[PDB]
Order: structure tokens, then sequence, then C-alpha cells
């Protein structure tokens, strides 16, 4: 087969830059290459096509080039709604796709607003206690969540995921939850999560007392 | 104006046979390629089959040629991927996908439907409310959601309120739990002061199991100054 490797796998920017991203096929395609966008939960988004021929619909900023085994994809000036995967495709051969370039965006610093959850009234009647921590539109994305039960620092009973950035004002979202079975829920009384993050002068307190509502 | 739509997936034992659809309108396969292109985490994106315009011709990727059968039905302007003794490694999103010649791009793609191939049972989500409540609260906006517990395989799909209230939602990354188990979590920001009047129902589907869930999520009295 022609085999696609895209550089670099991770490629990030800011908004209004000149971003660059390279594919180069194991042996010539003779500008049969094809380039598509892709968003979390998203078909693949034709861009490209056939080296330098601009779909239509998509903004003028997209440009392709190349020929051989070496082609490029140009965005002009980057814009918030542009973070995704890229992914280039020969149709040379038998089709191959590269395995991508994720493009993420950095921006002004953006504190997070911090949300808490008591377990539902189902959940705990099934013999489960989950307690859920929200941290909703931050930059950048590195922060750090501590689960305290009655101020006491909790560890192994929690899970954590982050989203994918966010296309509109380049942000994430961080959701937290805290699980314990009732019998374990039942021998605290404050629970509480902390949140540190490069936005908040110093760590935001979130917390309930449990069976308040 | 074109589109594609796929039907069919789900969970299916190793040497299970599965069949997928894809419905088009806006156009015929009877005068395009239809072409089927898989996605998963650690392969990108794997072209897989196709049919030609006039049907006389059928194509397949070395690593399912002899189990994969692609065919149409004019009438009904679909397209199908019949799979037989399917294995672990076909494991992934099928993508209908189609191209006016072979050295057209791919222009309109399905939806995406998933294919897991495990040994492992299904198990449905238990979804319960993240309600609001002043400690969901901050400035004029509250914070609400679900939270979709314990399902196998993955993905679980969410939507809210059948899909008319999208702006400010946040569906996250399932996590693994220790049980071989999955969960997630989907929140929205809403005015607070919306919630005396605003229905928030969240719509979670696992196709796996065969379910459908729509779940209220209500308003809760957590304002408290001293503690009983
Ligand atoms: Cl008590």
């Amino acid at each position: 087969d022609i085999q696609m490797t895209q550089s670099p796998s991770l490629l990030s920017a800011s908004v209004g830059d000149r971003v660059t991203l390279s594919c180069k096929a194991s042996q010539n395609i003779y500008n049969y290459l094809n380039w598509y966008q892709q968003k979390l939960g998203e078909a693949p988004k034709l861009l490209i096509y056939y080296t330098d021929r601009l779909q239509t619909g998509i903004p003028s900023r997209f440009s392709g080039d190349g020929s051989g085994s070496d082609y490029t994809l140009t965005i002009s000036s980057l814009q918030p709604e542009d973070v995704a995967t890229y992914f280039c495709q020969q149709y040379n051969s038998r089709d191959t796709f590269g395995a991508g370039t994720k493009l993420d965006l950095k921006r002004t610093v953006a504190a997070p607003s911090v949300f808490i959850f008591p377990p539902s009234d189902e959940q705990l009647k099934s013999g489960t206690a989950s307690v859920v921590c929200l941290l909703n539109n931050f930059y950048p994305r590195e922060a750090k969540v501590q689960w305290k039960v009655d101020n006491a620092l909790q560890s192994g009973n929690s899970q954590e995921s982050v989203t994918e950035q966010d296309s509109k004002d380049s942000t994430y979202s961080l959701s937290s939850t805290l699980t314990l079975s009732k019998a374990d829920y039942e021998k605290h009384k404050v629970y509480a999560c902390e949140v540190t993050h490069q936005g908040l002068s110093s760590p935001v307190t979130k917390s309930f007392n449990r069976g308040e509502c | 104006e074109v589109q594609l739509v796929e039907s069919g997936g789900g969970l299916v034992q190793p040497g299970s046979p599965l069949k997928l659809s894809c419905a088009a309108s806006g156009l015929t396969f009877s005068a395009n390629w239809l072409n089927w292109i898989r996605q998963a985490p650690g392969k990108g994106l794997e072209w897989v089959a196709s049919i030609s315009p006039d049907g006389g011709s059928t194509s397949y990727s070395d690593t399912v040629k002899g189990r994969f059968v692609v065919s149409k039905d004019n009438a009904k302007k679909t397209g199908y991927l019949q799979m037989n003794n399917l294995r672990s490694e076909d494991t992934a999103m099928y993508y209908c996908a189609r191209r006016a010649t072979r050295v057209s791009p791919f222009d309109y793609w399905g939806q995406g439907v998933t294919v897991t191939v495990s040994s492992a049972s299904t198990k449905g989500p238990s979804v319960f409310p993240l309600a609001p409540s002043s400690k969901s609260t901050s400035g004029g906006t509250a914070a609400l959601g679900c939270l979709v517990k314990d399902y196998f395989p993955e993905p679980v799909t969410v939507s809210w309120n059948s899909g008319a209230l999208t702006s400010g939602v946040h569906t996250f990354p399932a996590v693994l739990q220790s049980s071989g188990l999955y969960s997630l979590s989907s929140v929205v920001t809403v005015p607070s002061s919306s919630l005396g009047t605003q229905t928030y129902i969240c719509n979670v589907n696992h196709k796996p199991s065969n379910t459908k869930v729509d779940k209220k999520v209500e308003p809760k009295s957590c304002h408290h100054h001293h503690h009983h």
C-alpha cells in the first residue's frame, strides 16, 4: 500500500495565525490527495480536493499545495472554529488516510465557573452515591480538582474527564465524579470539591451537607 | 440537497454477522460510488469497501475480503454492508460515503454507526439527574445535567430536549470504571431565571442494549443558612 504520514500529530497556535499541516506519502501520488476536517462526534468534512481545489462552501482561508510525495494544507488566519483533527487521503492506489493532525489554540486565561451536584434520590435508592463537580468554560486546560470529605482530602474514589476545546470560545470544561457506596456515603457530613486554576487567585470550594437536598 | 443516513450497529459476538444500511436522498447510487470507511482509535480512518454506480463492480480491503459484502437497492435508494464472521479487529464506527467517480473526493458522508465485536454482555445505562440548585448556580447562570452510569459497551448518545437545546451543552468523554463499565455526564448551563418555567430532559440512547431513556431534570432546594 501507499502509506500517508501526517506531521505534526499535535499543532498548537493562536487565533489569526498561519498554520501549515504536512502530509507525506510513501511514494508518488501525482496530486491525488484530498483533505478533510473532523470534529468530535461528527463525520469527516471535505475541505480541499485534488491537492489544491477548494471545496464549495469552505472558507477561502483554507488552501492546499504539494506534488510528488509531499503535500501541505494551510490555514491563513486561524479562527476558533478551526480547532479539529485534519486527515489527508490519497486515491492513487487503494485508498489510504493519514493518522491526522490535531489543532488546538492558546487564548487568554479564563477562570472556571464551579458547580456541585448532590447524589440523586434514584441512585441512593440503588445503593450508591455519586457526587459531581463541574468546571465550566476555562482556559488553560490544566485544572486541579480535589475532593474533600469533612475537609479530609480524598483519593482513589473519583474520576474526571475534560471536553474537547470549544468551537466558539476556545475553552474547556471538566467533569469530576466522586463515588461511594451508600454506606460509606452516610459516614460523613460535608462533601466538597476544591478547584485550583490559573484564573483563580485562590482555591474555589463548592460544598454541600449530605441529606440537605 | 444531499443526505446519507446510516442504520444498524450495536454489539455482536465474534463469529456473528451484522448488516448496515445507508439511505440516500438528494442523490442516487446509480450515478455515484457508494463507499464504506471505518474509524477506530489508533487506526484513524480506513477504507473498507465500495460498489460501482452500475452495481457491476465491488471492491474490498484485504482485511475484510471474503467476510464483507456490499450491495444496493436502487428502489430504496439504499446501500448495504453485510458483515459476516466479525472479529474484534472489526470494531469501529462505520461511515458510508459517496464519490461521483473513483477520482472524486468523499464530499458526502453518513453520520456513522458503531459496530462493537465482543464476547462481553451488553449493559444498559442508569440515568440519574444532576439537579440545578443554588449549589450549581453562578451569577445568573445555573448548571444541570444527567449522569449516565454503568453501561457497556460505548457509545451512549445524549441530546437535550430532543435536540432543541444545544447551546451551552457539554457532553463529556466517557470514563472507564474499574468494573469494565463506562460512565459519562452531560451538562447544560442556562439562565437561573429559566428554572421555574423551562423543562429540561436528557435523551439517552445506547444502541447495543436497545435502550432509550428520557430523564426529566428538575430543580432542588439546596439553600440553607443552617444545616439540621
Ligand atoms: Cl446522620
